[PDB]
This record gives structure tokens, sequence and C-alpha cells, in this order.
């Protein structure tokens, strides 16, 4: 079967037999001049790329939604098992980042939308995606924001995270289902200071909560795990809820943050040389 | 499944 | 006003007990939820206490009944050096400060469920004792 993407937009689904599309003027495909069909509909039999493409009477786009051994095509993002969204949320506000990677480069375009639950879907609020790295292989990200989120509640149903991925005439879609607390990723603590001690190879370590963890710490409160490491790869932690530690320092100090009361992701690492 | 210490308050209690 | 530090204590130790119960990371809801409503952010606790607490007793009240279950007490036997044993026993002493096999997959939903649950319960009783 066939259905709308965007006005003038269609989406053809197929597994050659091809299926039958009806094209109805409100006929030629893309540049050619070539009259392919007479009459106000148009009778094609879609079986590959080539019978895709803008239509137009004397204006109407074809897409394809390919189905090899009965199975989508997700060709366009990259496996980073089945995951080609990755999502991270910095804090309990509702809001968070998406990324994907691809191989291509041009003629790719990317929809993002998301919701809190499937039935009766509460609104969540999507920027546009858009390309924020290359590395040797592009990534390109969105950020998204519960409409009205409540960032002490026990959520009972996930944020849906859905992407429509279209590159020339091949159109595919990702989805991702996530409860913000599964995806919380703390900044790494700040002002990362260290004190010598007098005549002493202790130093008094100290930090401070991440600008973007959410307030008040004292209900939303985190771990610090306190690290002494030398050149070579022994463990030398410590954990804690203060915001310094006393440590012994040899000829490096690093500090990371998790969610004290749910066991979220670990930070990136805040370091100090001895 | 993880290590009990990957939980950082786990460790801080029980480490 | 309940005993705070006792409660911010054992919330904090229900935390780490239901972590061990199941230490794992990642990705028809026939449990009570801390939902946005039952007043259990940093302003419904100064604004009124007692109705978060009144969910987190539900709550707790609940999974122990779950806990004590044929979901548990049923093959495959737990082992007797297990955090579920411990876990049962913290959650009735926190209530009681306030006044394929199909068995196996259902434990890890209950845990999951309860680790959110006594995430928020923890971060309840540890604003409490800070603030009140
Ligand atoms: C993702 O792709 C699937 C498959 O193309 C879409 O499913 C079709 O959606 C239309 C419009 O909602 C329905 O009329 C069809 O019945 C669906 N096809 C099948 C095979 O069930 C789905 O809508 C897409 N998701 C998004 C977010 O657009």
């Amino acid at each position: 079967l066939i259905w709308e993407l965007k006005k003038d937009v269609y989406v053809v689904e197929l597994d050659a037999p091809g299926e039958m599309v009806v094209l109805t003027c409100d006929w030629t495909l893309d540049q050619s001049s070539e009259v392919l069909g007479s009459g106000k509909t148009l009778t094609i039999q879609v079986k590959e790329f080539g019978d895709a493409g803008q239509y137009t009477c004397h204006h109407s786009l074809l897409l394809l939604h390919k189905k090899e051994d009965g199975i989508w095509s997700t060709d366009i993002l990259k496996d980073q098992n089945k995951t080609f969204l990755r999502c991270e949320a910095k804090n309990y506000s509702g809001r968070f980042t998406c990324w994907w990677l691809t191989t291509i480069s041009t003629d790719l375009t990317f929809s993002v939308k998301s919701s809190r639950g499937s039935s009766d879907p509460q609104g969540v609020t999507c920027g546009a995606a858009t390309l924020s790295a290359e590395r040797v292989e592009y990534e390109y990200s969105v950020e998204c924001q519960e409409d009205s989120a409540c960032p002490a509640a026990e959520e009972s149903l996930p944020i849906e995270v859905m992407v429509d991925a279209v590159h020339k005439l091949k159109y595919e879609n990702y989805t991702s289902s996530f409860f913000i607390r599964d995806i919380i990723k703390p900044d790494p603590p700040k002002n990362l200071q260290l004190k010598p001690l007098k005549n002493s190879r202790q130093v008094e370590v100290s930090w401070e909560y991440p600008d973007t963890w959410s307030t008040p710490h004292s209900y939303f409160s985190l771990t610090f795990c306190v690290q002494v490491q030398g050149k070579s790869k022994k463990k030398d932690r410590v954990f804690t809820d203060k915001t310094s530690a006393t440590v012994i320092c040899r000829k490096s100090i690093s500090v990371r943050a998790q969610d004290r009361y749910y066991s979220s992701s670990w930070s990136e690492w805040a370091s100090v040389p001895c | 499944t993880k290590s009990f210490c990957y939980f950082g308050t786990w460790c801080q209690m029980y480490g | 006003s309940p005993a705070w530090t006792q409660c911010q204590q054992l919330s904090q130790k229900l935390c780490t007990l239901a972590w061990s119960a199941h230490p794992l990371v990642g990705h028809t809801n026939d449990v009570p939820h801390i939902q946005c409503g039952d007043g259990c952010d940093p302003q419904g606790l100064r604004d009124n206490s007692q109705f978060c607490l009144q969910r987190i007793h539900q709550g707790l009240i609940f999974y122990e009944k779950l806990l004590g279950s044929d979901i548990f007490t049923g093959e495959p036997s737990l082992l007797p050096d297990s955090p579920v044993g411990q876990l049962h026993a913290s959650l009735l002493g926190l209530s009681q400060l306030l006044q394929p096999w199909q068995r196996l997959l259902l434990r890890f939903k209950i845990l999951r469920s309860l680790q959110a649950f006594v995430a928020v319960a923890a971060r309840v009783f540890a604003h409490g004792a800070a603030t009140l």
C-alpha cells in the first residue's frame, strides 16, 4: 500500500512482482519530457527505484519503503544490536539529545518526532536534526524537550523517539524507547581543585556539582568517584556524597559522577595532575 | 549485568 | 513528622539492595508509581509531605506483597544468600517507620520497577532530612 508523508510526498511499500500505484492529478518522471501516460489518473507498477521519483501530470513525489526477506531497509543509518539512535540526558528536566551515524554526505533528509507514551501521546517538542561531527562517517543530532515535564516523578510511560530517514528515493524510519532516568549521564564535576598539605603526600581534592544537573542537589544527589592513578595500568578509588575528599598524591587525580539513587550512566572524568 | 560497584552508592557502602 | 534521617539511611539502603538484587543496566503498569501529582517533589514536600509519604507507604506495602508472593517464593527458588530476602525485610522496615519460565521474567520486571520507585523515595527522605 501507499500513504502520505508530507503534502505531495508518498511512501510506496514493496518487497519481481511490484505494487500497482494509482496516481491522481490535482505524465512524466523527473527531468525527462517523455510522456508515460494519458488520463487524470496513472497506473504505475512500482517494482524498483527507477519506478520512483517525482511524477508530474503535464508535482507528486514517490519514495520507497523496500522490504527484503520480510524486514524493512536500515541502510541510511549505521548500527551503533539494531541500535541506530543513541539518546542522553544531562539531568531530569525532560530535555534530551539523540545522535545517529551515516556514511551518506548529500541528498539526505531527517524528520524527528517524539512523545511520552504511544496511546494518547504527551507532547515533546524536537528541534531540527543537524550535522554535528565528522570522523575517519557523519554524525547528526537533535534536541527534544518534554512539554509538561515533571523531574521528580517516577516515570511509567517511556519517551518515544521517531526519526524519518530519506536518502534520495529511499525512505526508512527509526525508533527509540526510553525513560529519562535510563538515559541520564551527568556532565563532569566542575572546578576540580587540589590543595597540597604541608609536609605530606595527601591533597584535599575539591570540586562542585555540574551546572546542568537537576536542582535542588539535596533532592537530586550525585555520588562521586575520586580516583588516583599513575602512568601505567593500582585502582585507588573512593566513593562519596561530599564534594571533597582527601587522597595520597604520587608523581594523577580524576573525579566522575553518577546519580546517587539510581544506577544510571557514569559521567566523563574531570582530572588534575598531582 | 554489571559489577555491584558499578553503582557508586553501593560501592560507597559495601566496597 | 517521621524520623527523616532514619528514613534517609533506610531508603538509601533500599537503593543499594534493589541494585544488588538486579545489577542490570539497559531497556500494563500493575504497580503504584510515585506520579507527578503525588506531591513528592521538593515543593510538594515543604507544602505537604504527609501526602507524599502516604504514597511512599502505599508503594512500599505493594512491593512487600509482591516480594512475599509465589513470583519470588516459587520455582526457580531463590538462593539463601539472596539480596531479595534482605530487600523484602527493608521494605517492611521502612513501611513500619512510616505507619522459558514465566516467574523469572516477572521478578526482573518487578525489581526494575522497584528500583525506580525506591530512587524517588530515597530522594524524598534525603531532601526531608536536609530541609525539614
Ligand atoms: C514507519 O514506517 C512504517 C512502514 O512504512 C509506517 O507504517 C505505515 O503507516 C501508514 C500511515 O500511518 C499506515 O497507513 C500503514 O498501514 C503503515 N504500514 C504498515 C506496514 O503497517 C509507519 O507509519 C512509519 N512511522 C512513522 C513514525 O511515520
